[PDB]
């Protein structure tokens, strides 16, 4: 107060606190003013607060709870003490309270402005932390929360963060933790360089600033969200508009961020304070396409939206400097030449136009009928629709895709230049062009991405990345990286040297699990013809080769080996030998389930239509279950020879195998039937849950024995307990409830959630599994997470690198695990001695 | 159906592509405004596939009915990335819906 009193120090009343400060040359004098003492004061503070609290001890109760954790780091390197720096961040403990105190970006970027501060071993370990802290930020700021400390488990053999958390873990005693060792962690993950998330709803747009210092994006969230390229550190809030925000960029000086949006306004903001500045609305429908002027030089925004009118807007105005019109469509995208005095725009009628904007008269058009298809379609040539309009280098020239092809067309003489052929016949629905390489990245058709290289006109890399639609890709300021973006809406960077080799790291999602008592086999589609039987721990990949295969099916005792097609006839080949084999047309749609019975002859299945087939392979004879239901949603084979099978009727029925003869008939739903699962012992009870209540029955009576109406919001999926007595019914928010089956009641609701303090399942479950003990539940759905039977949780640790497993298969020795992720990525887990 | 459990439906599993109100505008999806009673692919200024243009059924309950339980079976080469909708109650309500809001 004294200090303040003197104008030695400024104050920031915080109400009743007293923030204190120092303007920028205020803090510049005693910089120079002071030598080595200050070394000595860094070095003083570390001890005496040692003294007094340790910076773990260190809560967010405290006053200087985030000081300590935004400022320690920076006292040890003024003081040039990169011992104490090593042992202070080198530190999951250090980094558990930072990250949840003060968030992770900061961390990282003292991870890399160290890299030269820190010795040389050090900076080795401190790359470890700087690939170490890519894996979280997922989990920090929301719930659950990561446990920064078994997070080092999951790092390489090699990563100095495993070896120390491992080691560690190893040292204590103990800790039911329970951890499990991915066996072929190093074989799988291609671990992009960047995870981004900027949006909790949809992200419509997202672009890098002049400077390449920040990202912009915004979205269905109504808002503009603008964070730093480097750190991730959020920099602007905006709540730009009152609808969602369909696209935004950067004015030429990062001065201005505009915005344009559903509510059909075009909103330019100041970058600095986010308020508004300039505003423009003539436009009659949703606008589609803005874009600044490139150059300072003149000042003119142009939009254009599904109106199919353009708008070139004056700057220095509140109006628009000229109406453009001319499109047949509508307007689709618009983007400035560098010369600011010329105007592409980009439409769905499958025109190219270039506008003059001295004049704002429209100079010439091109008519992109270049890509030449006769089809039998009676009606004219394959129409043309354009789609990514990008500017070449020179400014002078677009690169365009549509259709087939990649077409490179001159703005000035309106002629073609270049044409090279895409991936197979289909439409690109979007694509853009890479400034080094001549390469260009083809997003052909869900999430397809091709990585071609144009001129040479051949292909270069099937780049994979998301399971969702791929909606933006967008390269980094430099040219040297690019970034991915989908409905998943997770941002993924990636190093264009990286994207252009081919890489069998990670698998295609459609991947299945054999465990053949003391051995497992993963089968898995292989990159391009048909699949890999890979037999896990050992090298052992048998390629199989066909015309490429839809599903496969073993036989009880093996000896044939059985598959499905788009055709929807199966193919069954004998495994004894090679040259036999069976088919017997059948099926209009892709073929569905396929089962045999529980002889190792006969095969049922089932499809898109009304009845199940029986066909008895050798013999080719057909027998149909005549089920006359709008289709036959599934089936499975029950103990005796019995046959469970329901539609969507909201029918489950019961059938005799080799002779169809419904014996039972069910009647449990009013909608759609997902799935119905038996007793397992015996077949004493089966029930049924889906998009309504959970019935459940006997077999004997007609009727359900008992309806377990819980659930107001409509059960979605249910599994019987592995003999126990219990029934498990599963919600829409994944809250699973266990039933006890006797007769029927009303048992504990058991669904943790929260709940960082030890993570939150993120919710909904998409598989169960009872442990062997009939005690606890294994939950599964964005991670593996061990639940209680009734009241209380497990294993709350091992949490997926991905999300939204697709079944669990777990060993008969319930040592092993083997799963896949939406990612394709494959989990080989052993339980860690 | 029940017109209100089908208005749930639409927006959490079909807004994001479609309007339903007569002026509204195409997204990666076809404005619906007028769906009952029209042919495939008709709606103006949107570019379809063939294969949607081509399939040549009118639109209305029963067409609904099998074309949401699985797009892709129903119209084969559709761009509309959906998987469908399982149960035939949530179908009758998210169709129910449909007929009023595309007729307002
Ligand atoms: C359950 C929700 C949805 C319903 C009820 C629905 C319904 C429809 C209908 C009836 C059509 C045909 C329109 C016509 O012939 O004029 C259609 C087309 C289309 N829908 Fe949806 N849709 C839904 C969700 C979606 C979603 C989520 C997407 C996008 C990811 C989408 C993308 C499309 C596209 C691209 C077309 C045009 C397809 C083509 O030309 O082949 N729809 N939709």
């Amino acid at each position: 107060q004294e200090f303040v009193n003197k104008s030695l120090l400024f104050c920031d009343r915080n109400g009743k606190s007293f923030r204190y400060y120092l303007h920028d040359l205020q803090v510049d004098f005693l910089t120079e003013k002071n030598c080595s003492q200050l070394q000595d004061l860094h070095k003083k503070i570390i001890t005496q607060f040692q003294r007094y609290h340790q910076p773990h001890t260190l809560s967010p109760d405290q006053e200087d709870c985030m000081y300590w954790y935004n400022f320690l780091a920076y006292h040890m390197a003024s003081a040039k003490m990169h011992k104490e720096l090593c042992a202070l961040m080198f530190s999951l403990d250090w980094i558990k309270a930072k990250t949840e105190l003060v968030g992770p970006a900061h961390l990282i970027h003292e991870f890399v402005e160290y890299r030269h501060i820190l010795d040389e071993k050090d900076c080795a370990v401190s790359e470890n932390f700087q690939e170490f802290l890519s894996l979280n930020g997922h989990l920090l700021g929301r719930q659950p929360f990561p446990n920064i400390v078994q997070l080092g488990l999951c790092e390489p053999e090699t990563s100095e963060v495993y070896q120390q958390a491992k080691l560690q873990a190893k040292q204590e005693v103990d800790n039911g933790m329970l951890y499990l060792e991915w066996i072929n962690k190093k074989n799988i993950t291609n671990l992009s360089r960047l995870v981004v998330r900027p949006h909790t709803d949809a992200v419509y747009h997202a672009c890098f600033s002049e400077d390449g210092q920040r990202i912009a994006s915004c979205g269905a969230d109504k808002t503009l969200q603008v964070f730093k390229a480097e750190t991730g550190e959020k920099l602007l809030e905006i709540k730009a508009h009152e609808d969602e925000v369909l696209c935004c960029a950067f004015s030429t000086d990062d001065r201005f961020i505009a915005t344009c949006s559903v509510d059909k306004k075009v909103k330019i903001w100041n970058s600095m304070t986010g308020e508004l500045v300039h505003t423009y609305d003539e436009h009659s429908e949703q606008v589609n396409c803005c874009h600044f002027t490139n150059s300072s030089h003149h000042l003119l925004l142009a939009t254009g939206s599904s109106d199919c009118f353009l708008k070139l807007w004056d700057l220095n105005q509140k109006e628009c400097r000229n109406t453009m019109f001319g499109h047949t469509n509508s307007v689709n995208h618009c983007r400035f030449s560098p010369d600011d005095k010329l105007l592409a725009s980009c439409s769905a009628d499958g025109t190219l136009k270039l506008w003059d904007a001295t004049s704002a008269n429209e100079r010439k058009s091109i008519n992109v009928k270049q890509f030449f298809l006769n089809l039998e379609d009676p009606q004219e040539d394959m129409e043309v629709i354009v789609k990514c309009c990008s500017w070449s280098a020179d400014g002078a020239r677009i690169m365009v895709a549509a259709k087939n092809k990649i077409f490179l067309f001159d703005i000035h003489t309106s002629g073609l230049l270049g044409e090279i052929h895409t991936g197979h016949h289909s439409t690109i629905q979007y694509c853009d062009f890479s400034p080094q390489n001549h390469l260009a990245v083809v997003a052909l058709s869900q999430y397809c991405v091709e990585l071609w290289n144009t001129d040479s006109r051949s292909k270069v890399a099937d780049c994979r990345g998301h399971l969702s639609w791929v909606h933006g890709v967008m390269f980094s300021p430099d040219g040297s990286s690019f970034l991915t973006s989908s409905d998943d809406q997770t941002i993924r960077l990636w190093e264009t040297k990286k994207v252009c080799k081919n890489s069998a790291v990670m698998l295609k999602q459609e991947v299945d699990v054999v465990f053949q008592e003391n051995e497992v086999m993963v089968l898995a589609v292989d990159h391009i013809r048909r699949l890999q039987l890979i037999n896990g721990r050992t090298g052992q990949i048998d390629y199989l080769t066909e015309a490429q295969v839809s599903c496969c099916c073993l036989s009880p005792h093996l000896q044939y080996i059985a598959f499905g097609d788009e055709n929807g006839a199966i193919e069954i080949l004998e495994l004894v030998n090679n040259r036999i084999f069976q088919s017997r047309f059948q099926h209009k749609k892709t073929v569905w389930h396929i089962q045999f019975t529980a002889d190792e002859k006969t095969l049922i299945s089932s499809s898109d239509d009304a009845e199940i087939q029986v066909w008895n392979w050798q013999l080719d004879k057909c027998i149909f279950l005549r089920g006359h239901q709008e289709t036959v949603k599934d089936f499975r084979l029950l103990k005796n020879s019995r046959l469970l099978s329901w539609s969507f009727d909201g029918t489950v029925k019961v059938w005799n195998i080799i002779t169809g003869n419904k014996e039972k008939d069910f009647v449990c739903h009013q909608g759609t039937v997902l799935s119905c699962d038996i007793s397992h012992d015996a077949t004493k009870f089966s029930s049924t849950s889906a998009d309504k209540t959970a019935k459940i029955w006997s077999f004997d009576l007609l009727l359900p024995l008992h309806e377990l109406r819980g659930h107001n919001g409509c059960v979605r999926c249910s599994a019987f307990s592995v003999d126990s007595t219990l029934l498990a019914t599963g919600d829409d928010n994944g809250e699973i409830r266990i039933w006890n089956v006797s007769n029927g009641e009303l048992l504990h609701l058991c669904a943790p959630l929260s709940e960082e303090g030890a993570a939150t399942h993120g919710g909904w479950v998409t598989d169960l599994c009872f442990s062997p003990d009939g005690k606890m539940l294994i939950s599964a759905g964005g991670y593996i997470k061990w639940w209680n039977v009734v009241t209380g949780e497990s294993s709350q640790t091992f949490y997926t690198n991905g999300t939204n497993l697709k079944k669990i298969h777990v060993s008969p020795d319930f040592k092993t695990y083997v799963t896949v992720d939406n990612l394709g990525i494959l989990y080989i887990l052993q339980t860690l001695e | 159906g029940d017109v209100e459990k089908g208005k749930k439906i639409f927006v959490q599993k079909c807004a994001q592509c479609h309007t339903v109100e007569k002026g509204g505008k195409h997204k990666t999806g076809p404005n619906l405004h007028g769906l009952f009673g029209r042919k495939t692919g008709q709606a103006p200024g949107f570019s379809y596939t063939d294969a949607n243009k081509n399939k040549g059924i009118t639109w209305g309950e029963e067409t609904l009915m099998e074309y949401l339980e699985n797009p892709k079976k129903y119209i084969p080469g559709t761009k509309m990335i959906f998987a469908g909708i399982k149960k035939k109650g949530e179908r009758e309500d998210l169709i129910a819906y449909l007929k009023k809001a595309t007729n307002e």
